[PDB]
């Protein structure tokens, strides 16, 4: 996926994998090393006129 | 059953006339709606991901 991967106060439980959103989208992920929580958001975006 | 309204019957007559002889000033609102909120969707970013 592509995003930008911030720092999370999210706690997960210990057997907790994924975090989602209402639109059933991975938002919160754990990373294999450091089992550390992290923040999944889309890029900087909008419309132009 | 419900009730369909408060009974009432005026005594109706060829020679009599009722007047009023005095008035009451009364104030009473109404709510409109004028305008929705704006909205704009994103095809590709909805569609795809
Ligand atoms: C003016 O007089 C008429 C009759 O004299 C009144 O009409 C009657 O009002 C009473 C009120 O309790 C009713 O029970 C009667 O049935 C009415 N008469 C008829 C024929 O129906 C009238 O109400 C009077 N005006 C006011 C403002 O009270
Ligand atoms: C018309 O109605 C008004 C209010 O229903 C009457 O004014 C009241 O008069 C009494 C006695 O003078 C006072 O105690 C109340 O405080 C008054 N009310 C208000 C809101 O000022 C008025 O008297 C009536 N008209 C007539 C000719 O009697
Ligand atoms: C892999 O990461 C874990 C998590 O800190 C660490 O304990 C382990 O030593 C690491 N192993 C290697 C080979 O880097
Ligand atoms: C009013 O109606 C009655 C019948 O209900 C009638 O006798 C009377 O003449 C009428 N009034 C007038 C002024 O004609």
């Amino acid at each position: 996926g592509t995003g930008v991967l911030t720092e999370s106060n999210k706690k997960f439980l210990p057997f907790q994998q994924f975090g989602r959103d209402i639109a059933d989208t991975t938002d919160a992920v754990r990373d294999p090393q450091t089992l550390e929580i992290l923040d999944i958001t889309p890029c900087s975006f909008g419309g132009v006129s | 059953t419900m009730s369909l309204g408060a009974e009432n019957s005026v005594a109706y007559s060829n020679n009599s006339i009722a007047i009023p002889t005095n008035f009451t000033i009364s104030v009473t609102t109404e709510i409109l709606p004028v305008s929705m909120t704006k909205t704009s969707v994103d095809c590709t970013m909805y569609i795809c991901g």
